[PDB]
C-alpha cells in the first residue's frame, strides 16, 4: 500500500475530540480525499484537499493538509452516536492512470456518556433469553460452549433524552455474565 | 532556482489531416520530453538520459494526459475559427505554455499558463492565479466560459502543488545533468583587413546554462558602439555557445577586454590579446 | 496575423580542425508560423542523414528548431545551410565560416 | 450509479454476472471488492467505453464495457474465495469533467458456496419485557433473535402499529457465527426495542419484529426435502399485558 | 509531468 492510517481503529466517549491520522507515499501528489462509510454503504465524501488548501472547518470537521511532509488529519469536535463509522482516506497520484490509491479505512466507535449507570441482568420469555443492560461505557461485553454472547449497542431514546448499552446471551441468568465483567452493584432476579 | 515548463503547438491541415500537434517538456534549459502527433509510436518520448528511469507507469500516463491537450486543442482550433468567422481554407496555429519556477529553497515562486492563436496572446492567468486577461471579445468569451467552469481553481492546484512536485522529483533523479553548471571554455580569435582595423572574437564554448553575459571594454572602459554579439545558440549536446566581437585600430588590440559573467564560473574572468 | 522571419546560424559543435569527426548545426529562431525547410548542404548539395531537435517556442511565441548532423570537415570542403520559410520569396543560404 | 442487486447467493462453478449503470455520461468505470482488514481493492478499470485495465486482483474476474453506460463485471467460475462486498464506481474523462470526481454505488454482498444445501431462512422469535426491568427502570426492553440463518443476509426491523420504529432501537452490529469451526457456518442476530414501561403495559399496542432474508430465487435448482430457502419475511410479534 | 487536471476548451 501507499496510503497508510491510524489507528486501524478507535473506540472514543461521545463528546470526546477525535483526530484521524492519514500518511501516504503517493508521489507526485494531485489530491487528498476524506470519505465516511457506514457498514453496507457507499463512501461519501467530506472534504477534497490540493497542495494549495491546507484547513478546512467543516461544521464540527476539521480537515488537514501538509503535502510536503505527505500527511492528512480529520479533527471531529464533541463526537456524538452519529459520528461512529469508517473514515477512508482517499489519494490520487499525478502520472495518469486517473485510479485513486485508497487507505484501509479507521473504524470510529462513539460511546455514549452514561452519567446514571444502573447496570441489572433481566430474564426474558418465548412469547429463555438473558439482557444485561443500563451498564456503562467502560464495560466491556463481545461474541462470547453452547451459550451465545453477542456484542455491546446503545440504543436512543429522543423523546426522553436517554441512552442505554445492551448485551443479550442464550443456550439462570446468573450463568451466563460471570464471564464477562460485569460491575458489584448489578441487579439480579 | 529551476522551473519545469511545456510548450505545446497545435496547426490545423486545411481538407485532409488532422492538426499537426507537437509537445515538449523542459527542465530549465534541458529538453526531457516529446510527443510529436506525426510520429510513428504516438507516444511520448525521453530526450535527457535521465527520465528514461522512469517506469512504463508514467510513459502510459504521460502519452494519456499529453493526448488529452491534443485532443483539447483540435477541438480549440475549431471554436476559435467559429469565433473568428475564419475559412476552413485556412490554417492556424495554438500555442500552450504553462509550468513553475521554484527558488533556491526549491518552494513555488511562480505559476503561469499562457495560450496564443496565429502568434498572438489570446488569454493568460494573472500572477495570483485567479482572474484571466484576454486580449479581444473572442478570448473574451473565453474568460467569461472559464470564470463560470472554475478553470483558474483546477490548474492553480497543478501549478501551486503538482508542478512543484514534478520539478523536485526530475530535479532529484536527474541531479547529475540538471543540478550541474558547465563553465564557459573561452578563447580568443584575432582577424583584421590591411590596416584598416583589427577585429577580436571572445568565444564561450560548451557552457550550461544558457544565461551568459560577454562584454567588452576599452582601458576598463565598457564598449557597446563597435561590438557585434549574436544570440546564444544550443551545440546539440545540451552545452550553448556564444562569440562577441569588437573592431578597433590595428596595433590597440591589447588595450581591448573581454568580460564573461556565468552562474558556473567563480568569479567573472577577463581575456586580453 | 503576424509572421515573422527566422534568424539563421551555422556552426560547428566542437572547434573544427581538419580531420576531426565533428557536428555541423543550423539553428534557426524567431520565427512564425512554424512550417519551415532546412537542408545542411555539402559543396551545394544537400545531406541526407541531417535531423532536427522537437520543435518549442520562445516567449513572443517564435519558433526555433537545431538541425544538425556528424561531419568529417577538410581544407576545400565548403558547407552551408539552407532555409526556406513563408516569409522568403527566395529560399536564403548561410556559408559555414569557421570564424563564427 | 446503480448496481444489479443488493444481496447474491450463488453455488461454485456459476458464471456470475454483477451489473453497474450509470446515467452520467462518465467514461471511467471501476469494479472494487470490500473485505474485512484489506478494505477496497480494485478488480478491473475500464476508463472509456470498449476499455480494460487489470486491476489489484483481477484473477478469477472478467469484465465488458460494449456500452458506455454498463460496466459488467463476471465471475468467469464462481469460488467461496469470491464472497466479498462489491461495490462499483464512475468518474469522467479529463476532458469530459472532473476526472478525480469519484461517484460510488450502492454495494452488493455475494456469498459463493460449495452447496447451496448450506442455504437457509432465519427463525425468529421475540422475548417479552422482564417485569423486573419494568419495576426497577420504569422501562420495557422487548429483545429479538433470528437464528440458523445463511447467508449472512437479512435486514431486522422493529415495527409498532405497522409503523417501523428507528428510535429505542438496537441491532447488533455482526451477527453472531453459530458454529465458528464451520466456513459455510449458520449464523444468529439479536436486537432491542424499548419504549416506557405505560406503552409497553397498554394492551392497545402491537409489537413485530421483521426479518427480510436474501437466499434462492425462483431460477435457482432444489434437489432437498424441506422447504426452498428462497427470500422471505419471518416475524414474530407480541402485545402489550395487563 | 503533464498536466493532470480538468481539460477546458476556449
Amino acid at each position: 500500500n501507499q496510503v497508510e492510517q491510524s489507528p486501524q481503529s478507535l473506540i472514543i466517549l461521545e463528546g470526546k475530540n477525535v483526530t484521524l491520522q492519514c500518511n501516504y507515499t503517493v508521489s507526485p501528489f494531485s489530491n487528498l480525499r476524506w470519505y465516511k462509510q457506514d457498514t453496507g454503504r457507499g463512501p461519501v465524501s467530506l472534504t477534497i484537499m490540493t497542495f494549495s488548501e491546507n484547513t478546512k472547518s467543516n461544521g464540527r470537521y476539521t480537515a488537514t493538509l501538509d503535502a510536503d511532509t505527505k500527511q492528512s488529519s480529520l479533527h471531529i469536535t464533541a463526537s456524538q452516536l452519529s459520528d461512529s463509522a469508517s473514515y477512508i482516506c482517499v489519494v490520487n497520484h499525478s502520472g495518469g492512470s486517473y485510479i485513486p490509491t485508497f487507505g484501509r479505512g479507521t473504524s470510529l466507535i462513539v460511546h455514549p456518556y452514561i452519567q446514571k449507570p444502573d447496570p441489572a441482568v433481566y430474564q426474558l420469555r418465548d412469547s429463555s433469553v438473558c439482557l444485561f443492560t443500563d451498564f456503562d461505557s467502560q464495560t466491556n461485553v463481545s461474541q462470547s460452549s453452547d451459550v451465545y454472547i453477542t456484542d455491546k449497542c446503545v440504543l436512543d431514546m429522543r423523546s426522553m433524552d436517554f441512552k442505554s448499552n445492551s448485551a443479550v446471551a442464550w443456550s439462570a441468568c446468573a450463568n451466563a455474565f460471570n464471564n464477562s465483567i460485569i460491575p458489584e452493584d448489578t441487579f439480579f432476579p | 532556482s529551476h522551473s519545469m515548463r511545456y510548450f505545446f503547438t497545435s496547426v490545423s491541415r486545411p481538407g485532409r489531416g488532422e492538426p499537426r500537434f507537437i509537445a515538449v517538456g523542459y527542465v530549465d534549459d534541458t529538453q526531457f520530453v516529446r510527443f510529436d502527433s506525426d510520429a510513428a509510436s504516438q507516444r511520448m518520448e525521453p530526450r535527457a538520459p535521465w527520465i528514461e528511469q522512469e517506469g512504463p507507469e508514467y510513459w502510459d500516463g504521460e502519452t494519456r494526459k499529453v493526448k488529452a491537450h491534443s485532443q483539447t486543442h483540435r477541438v480549440d482550433l475549431g471554436t476559435l475559427r467559429g469565433y473568428y468567422n475564419q475559412s476552413e481554407a485556412g490554417s492556424h496555429t495554438v500555442q500552450r505554455m504553462y509550468g513553475c519556477d521554484v527558488g533556491s529553497d526549491w518552494r513555488f515562486l511562480r505559476g503561469y499558463h499562457q495560450y496564443a492563436y496565429d502568434g498572438k496572446d489570446y488569454i493568460a492567468l494573472k500572477e495570483d492565479l485567479r482572474s484571466w486577461t484576454a486580449a479581444d471579445m473572442a478570448a473574451q468569451t473565453t474568460k467569461h466560459k472559464w470564470e463560470a467552469a472554475h478553470v483558474a481553481e483546477q490548474l492553480r492546484a497543478y501549478l501551486e502543488g503538482t508542478c512543484v512536485e514534478w520539478l523536485r522529483r526530475y530535479l532529484e533523479n536527474g541531479k547529475e545533468t540538471l543540478q550541474r553548471t558547465d563553465a564557459p571554455k573561452t578563447h580568443m580569435t584575432h582577424h583584421a583587413v590591411s590596416d584598416h582595423e583589427a577585429t577580436l572574437r571572445c568565444w564561450a564554448l560548451s557552457f550550461y546554462p544558457a544565461e551568459i553575459t560577454l562584454t567588452w571594454q576599452r582601458d576598463g572602459e565598457d564598449q557597446t558602439q563597435d561590438t557585434e554579439l549574436v544570440e546564444t545558440r544550443p551545440a546539440g549536446d545540451g552545452t550553448f555557445q556564444k562569440w562577441a566581437a569588437v573592431v578597433v585600430p590595428s596595433g590597440q588590440e591589447q588595450r581591448y577586454t573581454c568580460h564573461v559573467q556565468h552562474e558556473g564560473l567563480p568569479k567573472p574572468l577577463t581575456l586580453r590579446w | 496575423m503576424i509572421q515573422r522571419t527566422p534568424k539563421i546560424q551555422v556552426y560547428s559543435r566542437h572547434p573544427a580542425e581538419n580531420g576531426k569527426s565533428n557536428f555541423l548545426n543550423c539553428y534557426v529562431s524567431g520565427f512564425h508560423p512554424s512550417d519551415i525547410e532546412v537542408d545542411l548542404l555539402k559543396n551545394g548539395e544537400r545531406i541526407e542523414k541531417v535531423e532536427h531537435s522537437d520543435l518549442s517556442f520562445s516567449k513572443d511565441w517564435s519558433f526555433y528548431l537545431l538541425y544538425y548532423t556528424e561531419f568529417t570537415p577538410t581544407e576545400k570542403d565548403e558547407y552551408a545551410c539552407r532555409v526556406n520559410h513563408v516569409t522568403l520569396s527566395q529560399p536564403k543560404i548561410v556559408k559555414w565560416d569557421r570564424d563564427m | 450509479v446503480t448496481q444489479s442487486s443488493r444481496y447474491l447467493v450463488k453455488r461454485t462453478g456459476e458464471k456470475v454476472f454483477l451489473e453497474c449503470v450509470q446515467d452520467m455520461d462518465h467514461e471511467n468505470m471501476f469494479w472494487y471488492r470490500q473485505d474485512p482488514g484489506l478494505g477496497l481493492r480494485l478488480i478491473y478499470f475500464s476508463y472509456d467505453v470498449k476499455m480494460k485495465e487489470k486491476g489489484d486482483i483481477p484473477e478469477g474476474y472478467s469484465v465488458s464495457r460494449e456500452k458506455k453506460e454498463r460496466f459488467s463485471l463476471i465471475l468467469e467460475s464462481a469460488s467461496t474465495n469470491q464472497t466479498s462486498m462489491y461495490l462499483c464506481a464512475s468518474s469522467f474523462l479529463m476532458t469530459s469533467g472532473d476526472p478525480y470526481e469519484q461517484y460510488f454505488g450502492p454495494g452488493t454482498r455475494l456469498t459463493v458456496t460449495e452447496d447451496l444445501k448450506n442455504v437457509f431462512p432465519p427463525e425468529v422469535a421475540v422475548f417479552e419485557p422482564s417485569e423486573a426491568e419494568i419495576s426497577h427502570t420504569q422501562k420495557a426492553t422487548l429483545v429479538c433473535l433470528a437464528t440458523g440463518f445463511y447467508p449472512d443476509h437479512v435486514e431486522l426491523s422493529w415495527w409498532v402499529n405497522g409503523k417501523e420504529v428507528h428510535s429505542g432501537v438496537c441491532t447488533d452490529p455482526q451477527p453472531l457465527k453459530e458454529q465458528p469451526a464451520l466456513n459455510d457456518s449458520r449464523y444468529a442476530l439479536s436486537s432491542r426495542l424499548r419504549v416506557s414501561a405505560t406503552f409497553w403495559q397498554d394492551p392497545r399496542n402491537h409489537f413485530r419484529c421483521q426479518v427480510q432474508f436474501y437466499g434462492l430465487s425462483e431460477n435457482d435448482e432444489w434437489t432437498q426435502d424441506r422447504a426452498k430457502p428462497v427470500t422471505q419475511i419471518v416475524s414474530a410479534e407480541a402485545w402489550g399485558r395487563a | 509531468g503533464v498536466y493532470d487536471g480538468r481539460e477546458h476548451t476556449v
